[PDB]
DNA sequence: ATGGTAGGGGAGGAA
DNA sequence: TTCCTCCCCTAC
């Protein structure tokens, strides 16, 4: 469900919203919602929020300046990206187990 | 109010599928013959850098003459002493009009000279030398070499067009001071054929260049990961706009490191990170990696593809035989054929060096007819490089090459519909048309300084950009 | 062709109303068919050119060569009838040749015997060659007449006829002569013997010979003709005149002191396409080519046929070729119509110039200034090939066409022949540019005007002839004769000067340097040393001279008389020669161009070898007038001046006298004293050196002068006559880095050592980081051991010698080259070689670089590291770090694939740069570039990088 | 015919 | 293995 001790707090490495897809097998259009409700209510301790912003012209920016840019229109979606309560920066990535993809299967078999 | 816009952007579709979708299959032309491909064996470095020039002249003489028979024709009546005729560049005298063909060769003072560096014991220094031309000195000379002769050129035209070395275009002028020309008209070679592409069920291509990964992480790795996530459709609505992107094309400068200091340490961690990204992205998109100038590949321009050894063990399943459709690893200037749309791509060094010729250096005044600053002049340089049939004019002279013998791959044989040049500082596109044939010149920008990745449609050829930050 | 022939003579020209005034460039003895003037028929022909550009052939008629003998000591010697019977007897014996015997009162040049003048007999002869026979007869004693000269006598004033006329009339070489209006006669067109425009004849009493100072110091419009030839030789065999033709002959005739030549030609053997700016006389056969070239020279009438290696190769080749082609009228192209040019091989040996065999050709009336000889005399360089001297002086390395491709270029078509023609034009315009830059004519004109020898002696004979000429002129001024002394076959040596023991070490204190201006000349002028001031103890007792007032006893015990008694002539000669050096140094003081200040520095450094050679004259046992009592008496007086300076500065600038530190003279070589004042400041060390120069010069007699020369803030005194430091003249910026003797300024050390030592010294002395210096040293030792130094940096050069006892590497190499190619280096040519690897002895193991670059033989690296680079570097780094460290200095698949791929990425970026710089150099973008300018940096490098890139790519193929 | 002497340093050969 | 001639070159 929402195993939020080792998913956020003791998750001390910054937790990406794709880790939800890879672990809980949840979908992106649902993992964003899980992160959403989490930071809305479940939060109890200090946690830094990082949010992506995609516009009509397809611009993808994350710094989001905490105040605004022409958001008064042109914003298609605004998904809550990774959290970093450790607050510094710089996650690290690696090989990831596939076969959990609802995005798209490329075209071909790996042979 | 940041929280309320989040609340509004609550999308909660919640299916999107289990049911992974499939990208639209756009397949490169199966490996038949790549003119830019040289195995490391059979490279005979014995010959000199003169078979290249001889072949260029020998092949462009016909291309220029097929146009010069009609324009400047044998009965052309220029003001007086009509055109008298062709000649051999040295066999010219008098003030009568005349026209010959020759491989222009510039002579600038700031073009770095290796003999001077050796005699000054300063060989091996940083080669910053931002530009070659001497604008504030006017000392730049533009000769017209041929088989036997070297005629200096002066006039007004050499202030209009670039006139880059190595190119072979027939000139027409009046001998002024027994050594120079007074250029009057320039003949570019005959138009070159294209391939026909049928109008019809979709297609796109994600172009990206200048990744420049290293140990330092000023958002570079994070921008790359956001890129793969957006290419996964995980950043936007799932399909119908990202489901069909088809293929990625990394266009060089993927791994940037300091050769001068690191001693090959970071050049491995960068490659491991790059292989992590490739393993994360390959089950979803096919990828074609193309070596740049700052990459584990040759410095000679026909750079051969990346080696399988550079990549992590994780990707070994991809490097198995009969899997070129997933990962490609092509030579640097490559002639793809994606669903019939012949797209020719470069790492972007040729245009960089051409601009080094034309653009001035630190001057220490503003010209509109000249003084290419950097906005559209780069697209004009690519236009010329599609007029001048070869795609690397100053090849042996300033952007070094394997000293070919009896063949030069750079001189074009047929125009491609698309001509992508990489690592350009600015993004631009022009649907140029010359000789009844039209091509599309896309100029992909760097993915390090900027965030743009171009999405080129393969049925309307109207590329669009998407900026990542 | 309306520009060739000189300015036409004025129409209204007659022997009256005009004063032919011209500059004489040449002079040679000849006989003049016609009436004997003043009982003699021989004449001296003064070729020259007047101010407007007309040629001249003034024949100076009427001079009779004379021989001086002391009047025999007898009673009848004062009887006129006896003298007349004597000249009668001589005419009986010596072919009616002796004219008369004048009685003149002269004195000898040897010693101050008093103010009384002996009576001498001036024996005139009709033709000047008779004086040699007469002198031999007088010296042996064959004359038998009243027991006068039966024992034997010593003759006087032994000098050639031409120089005798030039001395008596007062004509220095390259000076101005004015034939007065109406005093001269013109040779009628029937009896003309030359091609010159004005061919006159004057009596020697009439002509006015101006001194070369004042209004008569300018120079006439000479016509310098440079040229060059190229021969089409058989394959693999050097061009031999008997079988290999001359195919082209360039020409760059020009006027002296002009910006650009006014003639260019190329006489080709076949048809040649036109070149812009240069006529092309294309002939059909070689005989016609040679004859037309001769006619061309005769029509142009150049004055100075300059070239590069023309004396040894070009002109002899042309002459032997014309001889082999039965062209009989070719070899007559001097200013005289019917004198054949012939080759006379002569050898010149000297300590300062070395043995070298030359093939002199007698082009009568025209100077010759083969630039090879001029440079081999004036400049010390590693090699003297045209490429290398052009790269050194002009600063340009240009293509040098391959030898074997000359035959193909010739037998191709008119375009290839135009290519040959432009090559020849470059080769022929090179010597003229060199002559204009180096200022050959101007310097040699000053030398021939100051000394007195003709211009032809400056490049064909040593310094003794200059001293002889100046001596004879001064003696003639002062009524003196020079006794003919048979050479004292040899000696061992006399005493030299003192080289103070060095306090070796590395000094961070400033090191002042106090030296004397022209030491030995100043001593000679100061203490009146001369031949005519020499004296002995008996003479002092006879004449009753007083000490320190009329004579001085030199620290060698020899006596000389003060200027109150006599004024020696060597003071006067030296005065002129070091007062001309002052006005040659008053020019580079006012010179801005940096390359002009190392040519105006080669003019003050040639009038200081010419003043220190007046001493060497007195010191040379072999060679006339050797007096080892003026020459071993300046070395003393030079050994008691450093011994007095090193004792005065060391004991004045001490703590007792109110100073901060005790001064210490750490070194000093024959005049200098590298005093270390003890202060760290540099503006104070210079301020003390300047004060010391004044105080010490106060102790000696005028003109002896000690001046503060330079300073060295960092100083590295390796050994005796070897050191290095920074050259400071003003206390705010250093001028350069001096290396006095170290293996970097030697020329028998590979260029690698020079470069390494210069960089090491630069770091240690200027940059002051010793650790960075050592790191570079270790970096080089790896390069040598891994074969990463280019052959251009491993070439050693030594001067071949005439004969050897202990075999030398370059000597065996020269023999082997002669055996391989058919021609090898001659005596006096520097031989270039690198030491290949092997087991047999060193001398058997040395090869021509072009043989190493054509057979890939392995350059011995252990030898270079151990012998060449080790000891110099150790010697210069041991003072800083101590000897121990110095000697110590010389005693998975992925990461593997990143290597051999960032190595090829460094070789294929140098390969292209080099093999496209060759194209930018030859200018030939479209055809093959075959270069053989083996004195080019990139030479030996392009092939190495190619052989390395091929191998590295072959190796990278495997992965 | 040919200016001088002092002196370092390399190669090698004999005792 | 230590002097002791040649031999080249330079410094003054
Ligand atoms: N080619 C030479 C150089 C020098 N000396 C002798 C005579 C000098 O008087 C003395 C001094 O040597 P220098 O090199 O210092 O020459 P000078 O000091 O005489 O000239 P200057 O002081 O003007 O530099 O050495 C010589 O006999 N032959
Ligand atoms: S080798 Fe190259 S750089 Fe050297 S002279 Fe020849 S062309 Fe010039
Ligand atoms: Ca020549
Ligand atoms: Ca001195
Ligand atoms: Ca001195
Ligand atoms: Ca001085
Ligand atoms: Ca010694």
């Amino acid at each position: 469900s929402y195993f939020i001790n080792e998913k956020l707090f003791t998750e001390v490495k910054p937790v990406l919203f794709t880790d939800l897809i890879h672990h809980l097998k949840i979908g992106p259009s649902m993992a964003k919602k899980l992160m959403f409700d989490y930071y809305k209510q479940t939060t109890n301790a200090k946690y830094n929020c990082v949010v992506i912003c995609c516009y009509k012209d397809q611009t993808i920016k994350i710094i989001h300046d905490l105040s605004n840019i022409p958001q008064q229109d042109s914003i298609i979606d605004c998904f809550i990206y990774a959290f970093n309560p450790m607050d510094s920066f710089i996650p690290y990535y690696d090989i990831i187990d596939q076969k959990d993809c609802l995005t798209i299967k490329n075209s071909y078999e790996l042979k | 109010l940041t929280k309320f816009n989040e609340d509004r952007s609550l999308q909660d579709e919640n299916l999107s599928q289990p049911r992974t979708r499939v990208r639209i299959v756009d397949d490169n032309l199966y490996n038949k013959s790549n003119p830019f491909q040289l195995c490391y064996k059979k490279r005979d470095y014995g010959s000199q850098y003169y078979h290249i020039y001889q072949y260029r002249l020998k092949t462009f003489r016909e291309r220029v003459l097929k146009e010069c028979d009609k324009r400047w024709d044998a009965g052309f009546t220029l003001n007086g002493q009509l055109v008298l005729k062709k000649d051999k560049v040295l066999d010219i005298q008098g003030n009568q009009p005349c026209w010959c063909v020759g491989s222009i060769y510039c002579e600038m003072k700031y073009k770095p000279n290796v003999l001077d560096e050796v005699i000054n014991d300063t060989y091996g220094a940083p080669d910053l030398t931002k530009s070659y031309t001497d604008k504030e000195g006017g000392s730049d000379e533009i000769m017209l070499e041929d088989e036997s002769g070297r005629v200096l050129l002066v006039g007004d035209f050499i202030r209009s067009t670039p006139f880059i070395t190595g190119v072979v275009v027939g000139i027409l002028g009046m001998e002024a001071e027994a050594g120079t020309f007074q250029v009057l008209d320039i003949c570019y070679p005959t138009p070159l054929p294209q391939n026909p592409f049928p109008a019809p069920t979709r297609g796109k291509i994600a172009l990206v260049s200048g990744l420049n990964l290293n140990n330092t992480s000023p958002d570079r790795l994070l921008r790359l990961e956001i890129l793969r996530e957006f290419l996964m459709g995980r950043i936007n609505n799932k399909i119908d706009d990202i489901s069909l992107i088809g293929r990625l094309l990394i266009c060089g400068n993927s791994v940037d490191f300091d050769i001068k200091s690191v001693n090959k340490d970071e050049l491995m961690i960068s490659l491991t990170e790059f292989s992590k990204f490739l393993h994360n992205i390959l089950p979803s998109i096919s990828v074609d990696i193309m070596p740049g100038t700052n990459d584990p590949s040759d410095k000679s321009l026909p750079q051969q593809p990346f080696h399988k050894s550079l990549f992590d063990k994780s990707l070994e399943s991809y490097f198995n035989g009969s899997n070129k459709e997933i990962l490609n690893l092509v030579t640097n200037p490559y002639e793809f054929s994606y669903n019939g749309v012949d797209v020719l791509a470069v790492s972007g060094k040729n245009i960089n060096d051409i601009c080094k010729y034309v653009i001035p250096s630190n001057d220490n005044e503003g010209e509109s007819n000249d003084f290419k600053d950097d906005i559209e002049h780069r697209l004009d340089l690519m236009e010329c490089t599609m007029k001048w049939q070869n795609i690397a004019p100053t090849a042996p002279d300033t952007l070094w090459c394997y000293p070919y013998t009896d063949k030069d791959p750079f001189v074009l044989d047929k125009w491609p519909h698309v001509y992508i040049v990489a690592n350009q500082p600015y993004f631009g596109t022009r649907v140029v048309e010359i000789g009844g044939k039209n091509i599309k010149i896309i100029s992909v920008p760097e993915f390090s300084s900027t965030g743009m990745i171009i999405l080129l449609d393969l049925e309307t050829l109207e590329a669009e950009t998407v900026k990542i930050d | 062709l309306s520009s060739f022939e000189r300015k036409k003579l004025p129409t209204d020209f007659d022997p009256s109303l005009y004063d032919i005034s011209f500059q004489q460039i040449d002079a040679e003895q000849s006989v003049l068919n016609g009436i004997k003037d003043e009982n003699t028929s021989t004449v001296v022909r003064f070729f020259g050119v007047t101010s407007e550009g007309h040629s001249v052939l003034c024949n100076v008629t009427g001079f009779k060569n004379y021989l001086y003998v002391p009047a025999p000591n007898s009673s009848d010697a004062n009887d006129q009838e006896q003298i007349n019977k004597f000249v009668h007897y001589l005419n009986e014996t010596f072919d009616h040749a002796i004219d008369s015997i004048e009685v003149v009162s002269k004195q000898s040049i040897w010693g101050y015997s008093g103010d009384t003048k002996l009576p001498f007999w001036k024996i005139y002869v009709t033709y000047p060659h008779m004086v040699n026979k007469l002198r031999t007869a007088f010296e042996r004693g064959h004359l038998s007449f009243n027991s006068w000269f039966s024992n034997g006598t010593t003759t006087y004033d032994n000098i050639a006829y031409t120089l005798r006329l030039m001395v008596d009339c007062g004509i220095v070489g390259m000076s101005w002569i004015t034939l007065p209006k109406g005093k001269y006669s013109m040779i009628e067109p029937n009896n003309r013997v030359s091609s010159c425009q004005l061919e006159v004849s004057i009596n020697y009493r009439n002509l006015i010979a101006h001194p070369a100072e004042g209004d008569w110091s300018h120079t006439a419009p000479l016509r310098i003709m440079s040229f060059d030839i190229e021969c089409a030789g058989r394959i693999g065999v050097f061009p031999e005149p008997e079988y290999d033709p001359v195919i082209q002959i360039a020409n760059v005739v020009s006027i002296a002191g002009a910006k650009k030549p006014f003639i260019r030609n190329v006489f080709t053997l076949n048809t040649c396409s036109p070149i812009t700016g240069s006529m092309i006389f294309s002939h059909a056969t070689e005989e016609e080519m040679l004859s037309n070239w001769r006619n061309f020279i005769i029509k142009v009438d150049p004055d100075v046929i300059i070239g590069y290696n023309t004396t040894n190769f070009d002109i002899p080749y042309l002459l032997n070729r014309a001889k082999a082609l039965k062209v009989n009228d070719f070899p007559y192209f001097g200013r005289l119509k019917t004198v054949k040019q012939e080759i006379k091989e002569s050898v010149f040996s000297s300590k300062a110039y070395g043995t070298r065999e030359t093939k002199n050709v007698n082009i009568d009336g025209r100077l010759q200034l083969d630039l090879l000889q001029f440079i081999q005399r004036e400049y010390k360089l590693r090699s003297y090939t045209l490429n290398a001297v052009s790269a050194h002086f002009l600063g340009e390395q240009k293509e040098d066409v391959h030898y074997s491709i000359i035959s193909d270029l010739q037998n191709g078509d008119s375009e290839t022949r135009r290519r040959l023609a432009v090559y020849c034009l470059k080769d022929a315009y090179l010597p003229l540019r060199l002559m204009e830059k180096l200022m050959a004519l101007v310097n040699y004109t000053e030398m021939a005007r100051v000394t007195g020898v003709p211009f032809s002696y400056l490049l064909a004979r040593g310094q003794q002839i200059k001293v002889v000429s100046q001596l004879f002129r001064k003696c003639l001024e002062i009524d003196t004769v020079i006794p003919n002394m048979q050479s004292q076959a040899s000696d061992d040596q006399y005493e030299g000067a003192t080289v103070i023991e060095p306090i070796r070490g590395y000094y961070d204190v400033p090191i002042a340097t106090l030296d004397f201006n022209s030491l030995y000349p100043s001593i000679m002028m100061a203490h009146n040393l001369c031949y005519t001031t020499l004296c002995n103890k008996a003479t002092v007792e006879r004449l009753n001279l007083k000490i320190d007032e009329d004579y001085v006893i030199t620290p060698n015990g020899d006596y000389f008389v003060t200027t109150k008694r006599r004024r020696g002539i060597l003071p006067i000669i030296l005065d002129e020669l070091i007062s001309a050096r002052k006005r040659a140094k008053k020019d580079l003081r006012d010179e801005k161009d940096p390359f002009k200040r190392d040519v105006l520095n080669g003019r003050q450094l040639a009038l200081k070898i010419s003043a220190n050679s007046v001493y060497g004259f007195t010191g040379a046992t072999v060679g006339k007038l050797p007096c080892l009592a003026i020459s071993s008496s300046v070395t003393a007086y030079g050994r008691t001046m450093i011994l007095k300076t090193k004792t005065a500065v060391q004991e004045k600038y001490c703590i007792k006298n109110g100073y901060k530190h005790d001064a210490v003279v750490v070194y000093g070589d024959t005049d200098s004293v590298m005093v270390k004042f003890g202060t760290t400041d540099l503006k104070e060390a210079m301020d003390l050196g300047t004060e010391a120069a004044k105080y010490v010069s106060t102790l000696f007699k005028h003109p002896i002068n000690l001046e503060f020369e330079k300073a060295y803030f960092p100083y590295l005194l390796i050994n005796k006559k070897r050191y290095a430091g920074l050259f400071w003249t003003n206390p705010d910026k250093f001028d350069k880095l001096d290396q006095k003797g170290l293996a970097s300024v030697r020329r028998d050390s590979c260029s690698l050592v020079s470069i390494v030592m210069n960089k090491v010294l630069k770091k240690i002395l200027i940059e002051r980081n010793v650790d960075g210096a050592l790191a570079f040293v270790r970096e080089t030792i790896n390069d040598i051991l891994h074969n990463r130094v280019d052959i251009s940096k491993l070439i050693i050069s030594k001067t071949l010698a005439p004969n050897y006892t202990n075999p030398q590497p370059h000597a065996v190499l020269a023999e082997r080259m002669k055996r391989r190619e058919g021609v090898g280096p001659n005596v006096g040519d520097r031989v270039d070689y690198v030491i290949i690897g092997g087991n047999d002895k060193l001398y058997n193991r040395a090869e021509d670089p072009l043989f190493v670059l054509e057979n890939n033989i392995q350059v011995d690296s252990r030898y270079y590291l151990t012998n060449q680079l080790q000891n110099p570097i150790i010697s210069i780094v041991a003072p800083i770090i101590g000897d121990k460290q110095a000697n110590g200095m010389f005693v998975r698949s992925g990461e593997l694939y990143i290597k051999a791929l960032y190595d090829v990425r460094d070789l294929e970026e140098k390969y292209s740069r080099l093999w496209t710089q060759c194209q930018r150099c030859a200018g030939n973008l479209h055809s093959e570039v075959l270069c053989s300018n083996k004195n080019c940096d990139i030479f030996y490098m392009r092939v190495k990088v190619k052989k390395e890139l091929q191998e590295k790519v072959e190796q990278l193929s495997k992965w």
